[PDB]
């Protein structure tokens, strides 16, 4: 019966199903283009046809004459409110509407307000400009030459930033982690190693619902509510207040349903600060929704690492150093959203699952005449390309070694009993067990038998396909809080959660993240239900409205399980502290004598005398025992003693057709641990779609641009998406790793497959040209790229 | 403009259109059936798709005016009397949604290509429903819901 | 820079203009009629058309056939969810919709949807009901006759109620306090010793909005949504949950801005439930909407109680007794508003102003054909009926000793030296100063001289005009909240505040209270304002939704400056010992280093070291001092430990008109003492409408029965409502007296004016007569009834 | 059958089709969302329903939306210009004269056009000028005192 009470709870561990489908699958889910308010106008945008460019004229007469349209503003407009740019999370300024000049191509020009979105697209056909072209700059190499075109011409004769000194006009900042002097002296004494360059090609989130947010600010109560696609409503409403001056308590930000994020609409963007200063002027709603070539061209990118990594080892394979070097690609304006004092973000996680002594990396942002970002696509704060780096560098030192892929990382490995495990850049792993979780992911899909298979392949020159195997162990670093080192614009990276017990025994809770598909709804009411003995379902959860919220940094970086999750469980202890209190009154014992026992506090000895969570509920409503304030409720913000590590063993074959190039993906098995699971269904979910992303980052994905500095293939045309024909079907495992510091021992995952999955894509790929010598191919892994290189080597046909 | 009658989920319509209106904007704008959604400019997709005379079709890349007189059946119809239809049950209880973006259209989807292949095997669901995409699930648990849906259809 | 930075709070004590006003000045509130839902269909009653009888049949088919009916509901659609009966306040219990009988006419009898609120009028005379009359029962004496005819069959065998045994079929309860044997022991013996019958006759709170909801239940998520015009939403969604099995963190109730309230929107309705029904079964929204004919026939009533009253005393004056009995007309069911302890509210205050040493009251209520209800109009439960009892009996003993009436009132007034002072009947009056005031009403009048024009009109036998001075003294009771002794439905009526501090400065606050028009939304955000240095301008304040705010009781017995007034400074001052301990680290000094001057905690002996609010915000979002989670909130749930008791003198002189009987209000002065003033433009505000409901109720309203049991003049056609020319210019004044147990010393005033001003004006228009014996003279004072009075005493013409 | 009409409203046409027995109360409410005008009877008493038709103060709940094709309409929600406040809208705020704000809307728009036909009224001529508006919360003397502010600020 015990169990039976605990089962029907239906809270932490279970694989309950979704609190949120209800609306989803009935067309009743409530996103941004789904709202009208009453006088609701749409706008649209005048996009640059250049890289870059002076900015001669712009004609608004005819677009102004059309019926139906309102208002055209331009950068003029927005100057007497010092809005013509806009602060970044980097430390740097983003132009909303190109002033004097444009810096990227399809860059935000001018608006127009029309009635509604048809008139609006041909109000920005009539809009005329007209432009005196620049030279443009495309590679991040040639823009710190000295002869280099300015691009920020108004940052000129600075000698600093936001982070650091800047050395050229194009550079905007050098960063640097671990001891240099150590890993210099390791490399020069090493008796093995290796250096590999590789480019992680700049791709895009391209999220199926783009951004947009309809923007209200009413002049007869003289406040300001925005419905908008963001990942951090809160810090929204604080930059907005700023911003415009509108005192924060009358600016409400919110985040309703959002079609997914992945770290696209973390940022504020161009379109947004528009939309609400045309609200403003006109006194009444104007919407604002992007289309796909819009959300490709302009808003947040992932990646664009130009990466030097060197290993230093001894002959058996022990790693002694690490060594790494980067050129960053942020586009026009460093927008790159991080914690203020990461403008690499966590990259120093390249050492990886493994106990090197010393190590070093540095990292130089550029400037280009591109889109900005940096920072998205599930990539935990440049940790996508910390983790890419190391297993590269290892699989290369392997092959000269001529060592087992596998066996160099369980050689590699840190042990168990290291953890809690600094390292050579100072970050404590909490905890980890990488011997076990790589044992078992071998095992299950009986490694030797396929390097067997592999070898007799090799062995016939005549074999019509190459046989790769790539494998994986990384370590994960997610959940961005300790507010002594992080802080998005000032404000530490906490988060919070407030829980209020009704008198009948259900409850509502609130927290400062935002879901935008992950099932916070369902999940967070889990954790609660365990920490109350109140079933999940009758738990009703709410985020987005900063209005109601309680104060947090929304959802990016795998953060809502490390940290909101530890402030729910921490919030919900308050309560429970409480209610233990209350029993004791009523059973008239003290509190000592009591036992908590699924959904009651029980009499120690005496299980016929107890008190459920409801008749607690009940009683703080009714009469709160002396000394007591009546209700049960709680709030709780937790600013994180330090992040979580979770990880994983990733393995996957693929087989390449020779006379085409095409790839073949066999097989993938996916281990994951994320310490205690909330609920096994919706992990399994976030995996499937990580690994998916993988996928298509590694195979398929990239975002070329021609020598005029124009963006290709930046529609569904050319921009690679797959479908379910493409997408292999997923094998998945894991094992429970508790980090040790958190409430639940709950650590975040999301990212992780993204993350990993991607360098065992390459891994398999390079893996099935290994025997010919190739220690690297850059992505995308495409049947044409592919076949290029079987034709290098011979390998073709 | 053209004064046309649609039958939108069992229920005459009968409006006046500019040629242009692409019929998403017209079920999102005219008639408020926001279930519908928008994902490309190109066709590809396919979070737009609604039934339309007995085949699943892209209403981003079809006119208003070009439904007079025809049948079209949106997810907000599925639902019959408030209970599910077997392809939203599916997706429920294979979790075969997350953001819930693309799900509208992988519904209507799934509705018809059930009633052109009843037993489907995982190679023609895959292929069945290429027209759609997800950025959320991987597929994999779509693949499960519209095989849930399948068995629940002929029991 | 002191003074001026406290007077830009625009915090206590400052006549600061409304936040309010902007929206309802340019038609931009949001009241129930207002919204519009998707699929919203409407809701009208068929209501019986007499006073008493059972229902044969009646007849749906011709409703249902009639285009744009959806459905016709009765009591048998009712049963299976067991709510055709629904639990009041006063623990007895309600038809929703008559059943095998109706109780009282007008009573709801069916109901139906329509898409309109014209087709659904229609639909109502459609529906034809067939009845067979009964014998009807009008007065309360009448109906405890043995003969009398049963009402209330559904209670046919039971021999107790809810407040104790019950000795006839149409006898609900009967309650008493103070001591008996000692009262009857002293009036045995003294040698002074008066008695006075008094009616207070029925009359209704009539606010300018009626009653109506807009009742919305989701299949899709299965939550209910009500928006409604109630004075207690959080009360209302735990009942509602209740009754209907939806479990409560589902059931949103959302009281939004309310045309007035003056008690009558309390309570729970047959309209709302049945609306709320409706939803239910249709799965769409239901509006309901009653006409002013419906609100005045069946929502709740005001007063209606036949009292006795008696005095014993010296013949100086001195009162050594009170002994009082009275009848209370409840209606059919007893729906009174009440704590559930107190069936007769606190009428046992009913021994004033006055330290009367010996004290007992008994009030019996009975069952009658007639509306419930009861507690309404400005009441404080009952205390009008207890102030104008003892007020008109202490004239009363002042006629037959032939003493001044102000004499004989400060030679009983409770002195300011004995506060706090408990009462015969064992009230703990908080504080008071009564003397003082009242001397300075008399100079302010010139009392003497007003006697002596009196006095010279009495002589000339041809002045066509009597001169009545009214004086009253009284002392209120409000802030019910000791959850001890104080619960509404079992919930102890404590309030509670939330309030919310941004990184910016500014700030949201939310109370368990809900305002239908007395400024609690500029008032609120004053208190906070002086508490924590940050002006009341951008302080926002909301109440009113169940799924924001903090759990409260509502706004009714004047309780929210008491209780929700407390929970606010408690809230803030949580939130200010907080800021003292960050001001202290951010100054590096110890906490008691710190003054606290007006906005900022400064360094002692050294004014250049400070930390506004503003920069303590700040601070505790950016980086928490060690020991302290970040954010700045606190929310506070307050259980009062006693009442506040407010006090007043009023005056007034009127001239009747010999020849038409009608009387002429010459003067009115009013000094209300509720202790600290948050808002003196407010408060005033409150007295000029609580003047004018009283003389509204003692010259002209009356809710007159026929033999039938038909209501007479329930329209505005005859139910009395003065215009601007009727009301007299309103005289006000005041003395500070604060609550010493209060945080801020404030008191409830709300309903002091028309506490106070109704037996005033009695007090002066049976002054006008008292020179030919008139002791008492029942309101109201209409023309007509005056002339009856006149003639009835030679004194007409 | 409805009837097509197009009535004027704030200066601007509000082109309809409504059934004769419509009340002009319900055609600004219920038609065109205008909400600022109430109901508070059903005998013509409240005056909360007021509205300016035709250059008359006039008690929307007594008047068929079918006798104003063509009538120029001004409710509440057109008295301020451009933002600004009409000097009857800023009495109303500066001198208190509004608690609830049910009977406003009908105050103002009575105020509005009794400036006009009395642009120096006395106390008297207030009250009895505004003796068609019923207030349960002010007691009116507020609402003189407001009434006064405006007929000041429109003289100057
Ligand atoms: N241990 C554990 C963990 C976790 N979980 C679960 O799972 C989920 C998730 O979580 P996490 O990991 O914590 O995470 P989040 O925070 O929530 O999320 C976020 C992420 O998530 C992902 N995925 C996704 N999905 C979806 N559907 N949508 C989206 O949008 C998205 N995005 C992406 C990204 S990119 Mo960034 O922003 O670049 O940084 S970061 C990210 C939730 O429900 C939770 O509860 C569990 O159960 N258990
Ligand atoms: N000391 C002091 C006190 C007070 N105050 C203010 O004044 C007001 C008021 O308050 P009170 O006294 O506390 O009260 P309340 O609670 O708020 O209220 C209530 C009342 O209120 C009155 N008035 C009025 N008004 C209006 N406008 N509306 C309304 O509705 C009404 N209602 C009525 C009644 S009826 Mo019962 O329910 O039969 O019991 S109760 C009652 C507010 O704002 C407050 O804050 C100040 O300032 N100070
Ligand atoms: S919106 Fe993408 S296919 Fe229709
Ligand atoms: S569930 Fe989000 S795109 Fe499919
Ligand atoms: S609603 Fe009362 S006069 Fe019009
Ligand atoms: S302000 Fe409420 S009726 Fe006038």
């Amino acid at each position: 019966d015990a169990e039976a009470r605990e089962l029907a709870l239906a809270g932490m561990g279970a694989s309950r199903l979704r609190k949120e489908d209800a609306r989803f699958i009935q067309g009743k889910g409530n996103y941004v283009d789904d709202i009208k308010m009453p006088g609701m106008l749409h706008m649209d945008i005048v996009r640059a046809p250049i890289a870059h460019g002076r900015i001669k004229k712009i004609h608004k007469d005819a677009a102004l004459a059309m019926p139906g349209v309102h208002a055209v503003l331009t950068a003029e407009d927005l100057k007497p409110l010092k809005l013509h740019w806009m602060p970044t999370l980097a430390g740097d300024v983003a132009a909303v509407l190109a002033d004097e000049k444009v810096h990227f191509q399809m860059q935000e020009v001018a608006i127009v307000i029309a009635d509604d979105r048809y008139i609006a697209a041909d109000a920005v056909e009539a809009v005329k400009v007209e432009y005196d072209e620049l030279p443009v700059v495309i590679d991040p190499i040639d823009a710190l030459k000295p002869d280099a075109p300015v691009l920020r011409e108004d940052l000129a004769g600075k000698t600093s930033g936001a982070h650091g000194p800047r050395e050229h006009h194009n550079h905007i900042f050098t960063w640097g982690a671990g001891d240099k002097a150590a890993t210099d002296a390791v490399f020069a004494n090493a008796p093995v190693t290796v250096s590999q360059h590789m480019y992680y090609p700049r791709v895009h989130p391209c999220p199926l619902e783009t951004c947009g947010c309809v923007a209200s600010f009413d002049p007869i109560k003289g406040d300001l509510t925005t419905y908008i696609t963001s990942q951090a409503p809160h810090v929204v409403r604080t930059v907005v207040s700023m911003l415009s001056g509108i005192p924060e308590s009358k600016v409400r930000i919110v985040s309703p349903d959002i079609g997914g994020g992945f770290g696209n609409k973390v940022g504020i963007y161009p379109g947004y600060v528009c939309a609400i200063v045309a609200s403003i002027v006109l006194g009444r709603p104007v919407k604002w929704v992007e289309d796909r070539v819009e959300n490709i061209s302009t808003t947040a990118f992932a990646r664009d690492y130009h990466m030097d990594g060197e290993l230093a080892a001894t002959p058996d394979g022990k790693i002694l150093g690490l060594r790494v070097n980067v050129v960053a690609d942020h586009g026009a304006f460093d927008a790159c959203a991080d914690p203020t004092k990461f403008p690499a973000g966590l990259f120093h996680i390249c050492s990886g699952s493994y106990d090197i002594p010393r190590a070093h990396c540095s990292v130089k942002g550029v400037y280009t005449n591109k889109a900005p970002g940096g920072v998205a696509y599930r990539c935990s704060f440049r940790v996508t390309e910390a983790v890419y780096l190391i297993e590269r560098m290892v699989d290369v030192l392997a092959q000269k070694l001529n060592m087992d892929k596998a066996e160099i990382r369980a050689k590699n490995f840190i042990r168990k009993e290291q953890f809690p495990y600094t390292t050579q850049f100072g970050f404590e792993y909490d905890s980890g067990d990488y011997h076990t979780a790589l044992k078992k992911v071998l095992d299950a899909v009986d490694y030797p038998a396929l390097r067997a298979e592999q070898a007799a392949r090799r062995a016939d020159p005549n074999s019509p396909t190459l046989m790769g195997i790539g494998l994986v162990t990384f370590t994960e670093v997610v959940g961005a809080g300790p507010s002594k080192m992080c802080d998005i614009l000032g404000v530490g990276m906490f988060d919070s959660c407030e829980i209020r017990i009704h008198p009948t025994g259900s409850a509502i809770a609130r927290m400062g993240t935002i879901t935008q598909g992950q099932g916070h709804q369902t999940t967070y009411a889990q954790i609660i239900a365990t920490e109350l003995g109140i079933p999940s379902e009758v738990i009703q959860v709410e985020e987005g409205d900063t209005s109601t919220a309680p104060y947090g940094l929304g959802t990016y970086g795998s953060r809502s399980t490390p940290v909101a999750g530890a402030a729910i469980a921490l919030a919900a202890r308050k309560i429970h502290a409480k209610a233990r209190k209350i029993a004791a009154h009523m059973l008239e014992v003290n509190e000592n004598d009591l036992d908590w026992e699924v959904d009651r506090f029980k009499v120690k000895g005496d299980d016929s005398k107890f008190k459920t969570m409801a008749d607690i509920a009940w009683q703080a409503y009714h009469q709160p025992p002396a000394g007591l304030e009546p209700g049960l409720e709680a709030v709780h913000y937790y600013d994180p003693p330090n992040f979580t590590y979770p990880f994983g063993i990733y393995l996957c074959v693929v087989d390449i057709d020779r006379a085409t190039g095409e790839t073949k993906v066999r097989r993938f098995y996916a281990l994951d641990d994320c310490g205690t699971r909330i609920n096994p269904m919706i992990i399994e979910g976030q995996i499937h779609g990580g690994l998916t992303e993988g996928y298509a980052v590694a195979m398929g994905q990239q975002m070329p641009f021609d020598a005029q500095g124009n963006l290709l293939g930046n529609t569904l045309m050319d921009y690679f998406l797959p479908t379910a024909v493409e997408t292999p079907h997923w094998e998945t495992d894991h094992t429970v790793t508790p980090s040790p510091h958190h409430p639940i021992g709950a650590k975040g995952v999301a990212e992780s497959p993204h993350v990993g999955s991607i360098p065992t894509f390459t891994a398999a790929v390079v893996d099935a040209f290994a025997h010919v010598g190739v220690t690297h191919l850059d992505m995308p892994h495409t049947s044409y790229r592919v076949w290029k290189s079987l034709k290098e080597h011979n390998l073709a046909l | 403009k053209k004064i046309i009658t649609v039958n939108v989920n069992g229920k005459a319509q009968e409006k006046a259109v500019e040629p242009r209106t692409l019929l998403i904007h017209f079920l999102r704008e005219e008639l408020n059936l926001t279930g519908a959604h928008i994902g490309c400019e190109t066709s590809h997709c396919g979070a737009c798709t609604v039934d339309i005379d007995g085949r699943s079709v892209k209403s981003c890349t079809h006119l208003a005016v070009q439904c007079d007189g025809s049948e079209v059946l949106t997810v907000e119809g599925l639902a019959n009397k408030g209970v599910l239809h077997a392809v939203q049950e599916g997706f429920y209880k294979e979790h075969g949604l997350q953001c819930g973006f693309c799900t509208p259209g992988m519904l209507m989807r799934a509705y018809r290509f059930l009633q052109e292949n009843p037993n489907p095997t995982e190679a023609e669901i895959r292929m069945g429903m290429t027209g759609n995409l997800c950025r959320c699930t991987g597929y994999q648990n779509i693949v499960k819901a519209v095989q849930y849906a399948a068995r629940k259809l002929q029991e």
